[PDB]
């Protein structure tokens, strides 16, 4: 009926729960001392201070139409509409703040809540012009997730009440959690309207998944009570944290002081206005009659009656005064609106010290987007030691301050809340104040499983425990694929997608030089008996075997193709098909004239090796990188005829003369130039042995392509040279020394 | 201000009596064709409801009417008087009009639990029941009419179109619904979409047309805008001389309304627009036509109705007696059925409520004064009845009437004729007018490339090179067998070139080789006739035999080098490319060596060189021949004879001139290696000729042999530079072949010129000289 009408140049309407619900009996119940009247009086104290403020709106006296919500939606609109008719700060409970916004926006009238938090009033597609002096409990997600990060704590069970605010906080928490790589072990909502066993069931469900032995709660305290009672009854072993829906609330921790130790709560930090507490404590509305609902307040606050003027004898100040911290939002809402108006006037009435006609109409968005959210200062009457940067984000979220505190063991007294730290936009905490984490207390109970193993080891794929997957190595040829395996690369060792070769080069070159230095001795002496008595064409085919060993050595190291590996294998015949075989006729003539005997031998040499040539030039397998799933960094192989028994045909070609003819060793007894006759008998035998000594490399070195290439290259050059000298010794003795 | 009609219960009503307007009057001209036409009809229906013994029995239904103007901020402010009566009491409203008018009001009345019904705005937005929990239309939304427009464009087989809409939820979401449904169908691309401001500038419309005309593959335009917006565009069309350039179309925003088309009748010929399925109301048409304009009580604008419909005061004051039906002042109102329907529908819902809420009463029941509109809403959705003119009244729970509407054609001679109808499917029959379709179809070989990703559009790109078509969008390379059809429908044989033995160049060796054989035989016959005469025996009769056979083959080989390709040709060619060169040298080596050995042997011993006897010497010649035969056999083994067709050599830029070649596949490796061995015998012969420089004239053939080699080795060696130098020519098929034929035939000629021809002359013509020299 009454609206505390205040006079002014600009009138701000508003809406407070002066009365409780009268349910179906009356529309209005008794007055709300703490929710209604104290908040209104604080509003008025602030409004009078604003009108008397030398810097804030000096040209605009603020009048008012403050409505009685009667704690009902019906009244909120029957009365909110009066401010439209008349041409807003209000909203305590939320059904009211929402519906009022639905009407005010239609007339381009902005609304700031002073107490209503609800996250639904974030939806600007339905509620565009509004601001919330208090951020909804959704925000606590941010702090909650940060507390878990502080603790290195991460993998965790979580709970809401049956609250839609509970859903809101849980969804919000999931978002903030995922952003920080924090995993839900498991979670649920919790009815008020369920048996104690159901509350125990919730606690058991936590305790039934002990991958971490810790949890977090969104709630309202009636639930937090029975949850904490169930925790205590079950002797539940965990640590846990709650939303300020159970912040502090000594009342919850009374049945279960012991279980209550393992926990922290947020509260929105309290910064009571002592100036207003003073004004209210000394307030005496009997005389200061402006607020019409005080007569009821007096009668019930002090037990008296004004019917007989009995309350008149009991000054209101007689009853001790206390206030909710909430008073600061009542005040911030009026100052924030006044400031928005102030800035609006600086923008629309820039050169005038009194309200301008520009502000007679309702301005919509001009207030809302440009001045209402763009508020930034320290709140008046706030304790001097701190700051709240009153501001709103683009959705009207009033930016705020929050105490983070734990319930301490008191072996010498009652258990007490203790500030550990605070939240603001981020978290600060002193660990020494935590009973389960301060270093002397030991570590937090399991709150972890496994690391971001996403590398040379990658996660397992353990069913269920995804956020707890084991760490497992890949295999030494692969590259990163998923969080849990690796793709096979190209060929090479773990790709992430000839040291002694100088040996054979040196010996081959030296072999060739020595070979020809000696040939020139034999050739210079072609007209000398040392050559006339020799199978000179064969002497030369034999000597040439070392020169060929040299040539073959370089072929042996040619980039692999069938063009060269066939020759390579044949070359292991060739070297002695000539280096041993000339002994055949030397031996024969000492042991169809000699000229023909030589031609016959030459034909035999070529014939037998050519049989083998025919056998190898027809082999299909060639060169490549077959390599091995082992080693992997093996590059460019010679033809894949490893340990091929066809090689025995080369050994044969040599033994065909070298072992199979040694009856002729008797030649050493022949009375013709004994220096040579003795050596032919000696060297045929010795040579067979020397060559056989080199031979085993055919299988011995097959395990390593660089080693066997290097080895055969040296052995071929060396074997040939060692052997030639076996008989050249007496030939050169005579030529060079006689 | 407003009309206040007494009754026992009251129903609100809302209509654009004014349009929008200026800042001082947001309410300019009277829109009589949405407003007062329909208002009287509502009031008519209101009286009929009150006069209906079976509807709201014993209850007078009163009313409250307001003028929307059109700028909907006027609606609400007003709604506030209406609202104070709601919270003299009003039960509900007929609210309707355009978008901004309906959507603002749906958000105020629902907050007091007051139901609202629309005879008008079809916009999608109002089907959000979380925002319009108290609301229904009485018509199908733009979700249907947009689909219908898409179906009609697809029935026109058009693909490419321009749209225009003015501001406000109706236009802006409506055309956006058409755009999205068109895109979902995929059979259409939007050339463009043009917004009209609520307050456009004059001349913008000419600019709009010029923009509409840029997309010249469109000949049609779609409209959701209001009446006036359309005249500004079609008036511009007259100025722009676009009359009959275009098809034009409308959602419900315009149609049977005559003020759109009048004075611009040729503009938008055949234009197709939609109206919600509508019938006239004869009882009203009659009443309206016959009503005296000063006998209409409780209608504050009816005096204005006279003034605007009769173009004079009710100065030119004219007699009030004239019926509106007697002048141009009168016609049938296009939507009157809906406004009458909507008010009855609420009356029927109220009736259903009384039979529920107040089942034992007629006349007033106190329970309905503070009636919970939720129950009123239940009957708004639950009541189903045959409406006025027999049109069934039903709408779903989001308040859409189910889709049903009629398709009209603007016919000149001029009226909107029915083309057909739609209920999620078209039933149209056809007037002949332009087409709106994007890219035009493409020729054979014109492989389409899509214009961007735009489904209805392409570039008709002609296929190229050796490619032939495989899809409307795709062409692919024809294999080596063929060069494309010019139409690129497929592919056609590469013409294959053969080496012609009669070509201008092939004819030279073709006949020289024959002459060579004839000359060789002249010599052979003489030698045979004189086989037992010393003049023949002295040079080695058998050695002569082999040399002459060699010469014969040299020429036979060259003749055959230009022989028609076959496998028989390849095998014989390869064996003889070798033999036709090597036999001659093998024979020369044997004989030349015999001379050299005798010459040097005589310096040390009288004994003839051992094995110089023909018994061994002939074998030497044949052994050298066999060594080559074995090498040739290897060449056949590693890479065997084949008659093949070369496509790759002349795959030219213009495939009509692409030519393949039918050739014997003799690799240049063997073409040379088959000659290389023979060359080495030639080299050896040259060396023997050098070794023999000290040989005296007493050796009958020692000198002319040296001479044959002096020339022969050049004839041959000249082959290589030419063979390779000409290897890059398009004509190499005959150039390299004749290069080879010429040196082989010439070498044969050289041998005859020094060793046989002058000897034959003496053997045959001078018997007195037939001595062993
Ligand atoms: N303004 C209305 C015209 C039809 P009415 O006469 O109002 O029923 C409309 O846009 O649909």
């Amino acid at each position: 009926k009454k609206v505390l009408t205040l006079e002014g140049d600009l009138v701000l309407g508003g809406l407070f729960p002066v009365h409780q619900k009268g349910g179906p009996a009356e529309d209005c119940g008794p007055v709300n001392e703490h929710r209604g009247i104290q908040r209104l009086e604080a509003m008025l104290f602030a409004l009078d201070r604003i009108n008397r403020d030398p810097h804030l709106l000096p040209g605009v006296r603020l009048g008012a139409h403050i409505l009685d919500s009667c704690s009902k939606d019906t009244h909120a609109l029957e009365q909110a509409l009066d401010f439209v008719r008349a041409s807003v700060i209000g909203g305590s409970y939320s059904d009211v703040s929402i519906q009022v916004a639905n009407l005010l926006r239609l007339f381009q009238i902005p609304q700031i809540s002073y107490a209503s938090t609800s996250a639904k009033l974030s939806d600007k597609s339905r509620y565009d012009y509004f601001a919330r002096t208090v951020p909804p409990d959704f925000f606590q997600a941010k702090a909650m997730a940060e507390i878990l990060r502080f603790f290195n704590w991460t993998y965790v069970s979580t709970v809401a009440s049956e609250g839609d605010y509970g859903e809101t906080g849980i969804e919000a928490f999931e978002l903030e959690a995922r952003a920080r790589n924090i995993c839900v072990a498991t979670s649920e909502k919790v009815g008020r309207a369920m048996s104690r066993a159901a509350f125990e069931g919730v606690v058991r469900a936590l305790l039934q998944k002990p991958s971490a032995r810790v949890a977090v709660l969104f709630t309202r305290s009636e639930d937090a009570r029975e949850l904490l009672a169930a925790s205590q009854r079950l002797n539940a072993s965990f640590t846990w944290v709650a939303s300020d829906g159970w912040g502090a609330l000594e009342s919850v921790v009374a049945g279960s002081e012991g279980a209550a130790e393992g926990a922290i709560t947020i509260e929105l930090a309290s910064y009571p206005i002592s100036d207003f507490a003073s004004y209210f404590q000394s307030l005496d509305p009997w005389n200061n009659s402006r607020n019409p609902w005080f007569r009821e307040f007096w009668e019930q606050r002090f037990r008296c009656s004004f019917r007989q003027r009995d309350c008149a004898a009991h000054s209101l100040r007689a009853v001790p005064f206390e206030q909710e911290s909430k008073i600061m939002f009542v005040v911030n809402a009026v100052y924030a609106m006044a400031h928005a108006l102030h800035n609006m006037h600086r923008a629309l009435c820039p050169n005038t010290t009194r309200l301008c006609d520009a502000m007679r109409p309702v301005n919509g968005r001009r207030l809302y987007k440009d001045f209402v959210l763009n508020v930034k200062f320290d709140a008046p009457f706030r304790p001097a030691d701190t700051h709240n940067e009153v501001r709103f984000d683009r959705f009207g979220d009033g930016i705020g301050r929050y105490n983070i505190f734990t319930y301490l063991r008191a072996g010498s007294g009652r258990y007490r809340y203790q500030k550990v730290g605070y939240w603001a936009e981020g978290l600060t905490l002193d660990t020494s104040l935590i009973p389960w984490a301060s270093p002397s207390a030991g570590p937090l109970p399991a709150s972890r499983c496994s690391e971001p193993c996403l590398q040379n080891e990658v996660k397992s794929v353990q069913p269920g425990e995804v956020c707890c997957w084991l760490c497992i190595p890949c295999q030494p040829y692969e590259y990163r694929l998923d969080e849990f395996t690796c793709a096979d690369c190209g060929l090479g060792y773990w790709p992430n997608a000839d040291a002694w070769a100088v040996g054979p080069v040196t010996i081959a070159c030296l072999g060739a030089l020595a070979t020809l230095f000696v040939l020139g001795v034999f050739v210079r002496h072609n007209a000398t008996p040392v050559v006339k008595a020799s199978g000179r064409e064969l002497c030369y085919i034999l000597l040439g075997g070392v020169f060929l060993c040299y040539c073959m050595t370089f072929i042996f190291i040619a980039k692999p193709s069938t063009a060269v590996c066939t020759l390579r294998r044949l070359g292991l015949g060739t070297a002695f098909s000539v280096c041993y075989s000339a002994l055949l006729t030397k031996t024969n003539r000492i042991a169809i004239s000699p000229a023909s005997q030589v031609a016959i031998c030459l034909a035999l040499i070529s014939g037998q090796l050519l049989i083998v040539v025919a056998w190898l030039v027809v082999e299909a397998p060639g060169t490549g990188k077959e390599t091995a799933p082992e080693r992997r960094e093996v590059v460019t192989l010679r033809c894949n005829h490893r340990d091929a028994s066809m090689l025995g045909s080369l050994a044969y070609n040599v033994l065909l003369i070298a072992l199979c003819t040694l009856y002729a060793f008797k030649t050493r007894k022949c009375p013709e130039n004994f220096n040579e006759a003795k050596f032919i008998g000696f060297t045929m035998y010795t040579t067979c042995i020397i060559w056989l000594a080199f031979l085993p490399i055919f299988y011995v070195t097959s395990s390593d392509y660089r080693v066997q290439t290097t080895t055969m290259c040296v052995s071929v050059s060396l074997s040939g040279s060692v052997v030639l000298g076996c008989l050249f010794a007496p030939k050169l003795h005579i030529i060079l020394f006689q | 201000n407003s009309i206040r009609i007494d009754g026992d219960i009251t129903l609100g009503g809302l209509f654009p009596v004014h349009g929008r307007g200026s800042e001082g009057k947001p309410c300019g001209e009277l829109k009589k064709e949405k407003g007062i036409h329909r208002l009287e009809a509502m009031l008519f229906a209101l009286d009929r409801i009150n006069n209906d013994p079976d509807l709201l029995p014993n209850i007078t239904l009163g009313a409250r009417i307001l003028d929307t103007c059109s700028r909907d901020t006027h609606a609400l402010e007003q709604s506030l008087t209406f609202v104070q009566a709601l919270i003299e009491r009003v039960v509900g409203v007929i609210g309707a009009s355009g978008s901004s008018v309906s959507i603002m009001v749906a958000n105020i009345l629902r907050l007091f639990k007051i139901p609202q019904i629309s005879y008008a705005s079809t916009a999608p937005d109002l089907s959000d029941n979380s925002r319009y929990d108290f609301f229904s239309r009485v018509v199908p939304s733009d979700t249907y009419q947009a689909q219908a427009m898409v179906d009609i464009v697809r029935a026109l087989k058009w693909n490419y179109v321009s749209t225009v809409a003015s501001e406000g939820s109706y236009g802006e979401s409506g055309v956006e619904a058409f755009i999205q449904k068109s895109r979902e169908d995929g059979g259409v691309c939007i050339a463009q979409s043009v917004k009209i401001p609520r307050e456009p500038k004059a001349g913008e419309f000419d600019k709009i047309i010029r923009r509409l005309l840029e997309t010249s593959n469109a000949r049609a335009v779609i409209i959701f805008a209001n009446e006036d917006d359309i005249r500004r565009v079609l008036e511009a069309a007259r100025r722009a001389n676009q009359t009959g350039h275009f098809f034009w179309m409308g959602s419900d925003s315009w149609g049977s309304k005559i003020a759109p088309v009048l004075h611009l009748e040729e503009v938008a010929e055949g234009a197709v627009t939609i109206l919600p399925k509508r019938m006239s109301v004869r009882g009203f048409d009659r009443y309206f036509s016959s009503r005296t304009l000063d006998n209409n009580r409780r209608n504050i604008w009816f005096a204005e109705f006279w003034e605007d419909n009769f173009h004079c005061k009710l100065v030119k004051k004219c007699t009030n007696r004239e019926r509106i039906g007697q002048d141009s002042a009168y016609e049938q109102e296009g939507k009157v059925q809906f406004v009458i329907d909507a008010v009855y529908a609420m009356g029927h819902a109220l009736h259903a409520m009384h039979r529920d809420l107040c089942p034992g009463r007629v006349g007033l029941c106190p329970r309905m004064d503070p009636v919970d509109g939720t129950q009123l809403l239940k009957y708004i959705r639950n009541v189903n009845f045959s409406g006025i003119a027999g049109n069934p009244v039903t709408f779903n729970e989001n308040g859409d009437a189910p889709g049903r509407y009629d398709i009209y054609q603007y016919q000149l001679r001029a009226e909107y004729k029915v083309i057909g109808s739609w209920t999620d499917h078209l039933h149209l029959r056809i007037q002949q007018l332009p087409r709106s379709i994007c890219s035009l179809p493409c020729q054979p070989g014109e492989r389409k490339k899509t214009v961007k990703g735009m489904p209805c559009c392409w570039h008709c790109e002609p296929c190229t090179g050796y490619q032939y078509q495989v899809d409307r969008y795709t062409c692919k390379t024809c294999p080596y067998d063929m060069r494309p059809t010019e139409n690129r429908t497929g592919c056609r044989p590469i013409p294959i070139i053969k080496l012609e033995w009669g070509s201008p160049w092939a004819v030279l060796p073709l006949f020289l080789a024959v002459v060579g054989i004839a000359a060789t035989l002249f010599v052979v016959i003489t030698f045979v006739r004189y086989n037992d005469t010393p003049i023949v025996k002295a040079s080695g009769r058998e050695l002569s035999y082999v040399l002459l056979a060699g010469i014969f083959l040299c020429y036979a080989t060259t003749f055959l080098m230009i022989a028609e390709p076959d496998l028989g040709t390849c095998s014989l060619r390869r064996i003889f490319l070798g033999l036709g060169m090597s036999i001659s040298y093998a024979a020369l080596l044997t004989k030349t060596n015999r001379i050299y050995r005798i010459f040097e042997q005589g310096k040390r011993s009288v004994s003839a060189p051992r094995f110089i006897s023909p018994a061994s010497q002939l074998a030497i010649t044949f052994s050298l021949i066999s060594l080559q035969l074995l090498g040739i056999c290897v060449w056949f083994v590693v890479d065997p004879s084949h008659s093949v067709v070369d496509f790759q050599d002349q795959r030219t830029l213009d495939p009509r001139f692409a030519r393949g070649v039918l050739k014997c596949d003799i690799s240049d490796l063997s073409l040379i290696c088959l000659l290389g061995y023979s060359m080495l015998l030639m080299v050896t012969c040259t060396v023997y000729a050098i070794k023999t420089r000290g040989v005296p004239e007493t050796f009958n053939e020692a000198k002319p042999i040296g001479f044959t080699m002096y020339t022969t080795c050049i004839v041959w060696l000249a082959f290589i530079p030419i063979f390779f130098g000409t290897s890059q020519s398009a004509d190499k098929l005959y150039i390299q072949t004749t290069t080879l034929t010429v040196s082989v035939s010439l070498s044969a000629s050289v041998s005859l010129g020094m060793l046989y021809m002058p000897k034959v002359y003496i053997i045959l013509f001078h018997p007195e000289q037939n001595v062993p020299k």
